[PDB]
């Protein structure tokens, strides 16, 4: 499973 | 600490630098320093921070699964012995994972998350401490292992408590930490069917929110909305 | 040393692990302890040795070379100053890979070479030597450029004058020697038509020596074989 | 230009 990037804006 | 020396403004740039580098092992160390001058984060620091982090303890997992598969094909039924190597390299990879978890941790707890009042910020630092108590989660097997498991759950939950009550339903940090929850229930917390509705529901609300956004937020909300439904894909 | 403790075997089956998982410094450090147990290695040991080695020199002449060329940019007309922060970890980067460099050469120094006595180890270690002493003068600007810029041709020399008493044409370490002398020849002694002649030559040699070879060999050569001809594809 | 891998045979 994919989990977030850890660059969110 | 190492960095103590050095002004938090150049902490930042050298931390830019190494991940142009793709260094991400100095660019952590560059972070940890900028956070340990103890003024607040902001958005873009945040984010170097998590990146920072992320791709160190990367690293750290995927070499903890190939270990940890080839540990799991040596107690086989015919394998043949080959002494305790495997155990005590999967063990030494282990615990330098745990040490980067323990850091950012550390770090989240004194003193990031206390001095965090705006939803964005709160939100973010809470989401990272339900991740880094995940990765502890995915290596943990002893007496400890439902302690950790229930400390990434609730640190999640406090994120999702504020991030429900103080953003809209597209906004990327949000999207992100519903995701990572629901991975969460599915990957850890033996919670398939709570995995698939909360990816379900965040799916939705956030599409039914796209129409407030302009072109460029649009673009970032629905690269997580597409991760979802990647997940939703792979699970039904 | 931190392997000091550690078997001989044990330090060579966990370097095939760090592999493996691609924790090549890791796979470094173990080869290390291994070459200081102070028996010489085999053919299957001194790969792992280079793979480790080369693997982390690797990222960080990818890091240096990212560096190095936002450096560069930074010294052009128009180009706002920005302090002293790139030069200085484009220094920290480098003061790294030399450490890299040194503790091979060390290593090749005591006492790898010196007990080498068959063409397949002597050639390779002599290469290995060449090797390490070229990425010294990648990032080499003062008062000893030249001394390493000759350190590296001198050892390149030695195992090319031993390669073509000993080995056969399509030998890839043989190849791989001559592969690098000439990389060595273009980008680092300013000499790209003997370069390119050291190309040709090492190919046509090979290929008239290919018609020896079992398939298996023959796999082996011809992949070497390729790199050749795309150097001198690019070179002319 | 390509340098020679590592694993020599
Ligand atoms: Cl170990
Ligand atoms: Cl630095
Ligand atoms: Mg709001
Ligand atoms: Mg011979
Ligand atoms: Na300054
Ligand atoms: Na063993
Ligand atoms: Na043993
Ligand atoms: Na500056």
């Amino acid at each position: 499973a994919h989990s977030s990037p850890a660059s969110l804006q | 600490g190492a960095m103590g020396s050095m002004e938090r403004a150049s902490l930042i740039q050298k931390a830019k630098l190494a991940e142009q580098a793709e260094r991400y092992e100095d660019m952590a160390a560059f972070m940890k320093g900028a956070v340990e001058k103890g003024e607040e984060l902001s958005c873009e620091e945040r984010n170097l921070l998590s990146v920072a982090y992320k791709n160190v303890v990367g690293g750290q997992r995927a070499a903890w699964r190939v270990l940890s598969s080839i540990e799991q094909k040596s107690n086989e039924e015919g394998s043949e012995e080959k002494g305790p190597e495997v155990r005590e390299y999967r063990e030494k990879v282990e615990t330098e994972l745990q040490g980067v978890c323990d850091t950012v941790l550390g770090l989240l707890d004194s003193h990031l998350i206390k001095e965090a009042g705006d939803a964005e910020s709160r939100v973010f630092y809470l989401k990272m401490k339900g991740d880094y108590y995940r990765y502890l989660a995915e290596v943990a097997t002893g007496d400890d292992k439902k302690r950790i498991i229930d400390s990434a759950r609730s640190a999640y939950q406090e994120a999702m408590d504020i991030s429900k009550k103080e953003m809209p339903p597209t906004n990327p940090i949000r999207l992100g930490l519903a995701l990572n929850f629901s991975v969460f229930h599915y990957e850890i917390a033996n919670s398939p069917e709570e995995a698939i509705s909360l990816a379900k529901t965040t799916f939705d609300e956030a599409m039914a929110d796209l129409h407030t956004l302009s072109e460029d937020s649009y673009k970032d909300s629905t690269l997580i909305m597409q991760l979802l439904r990647d997940n939703l894909t792979l699970w039904t």
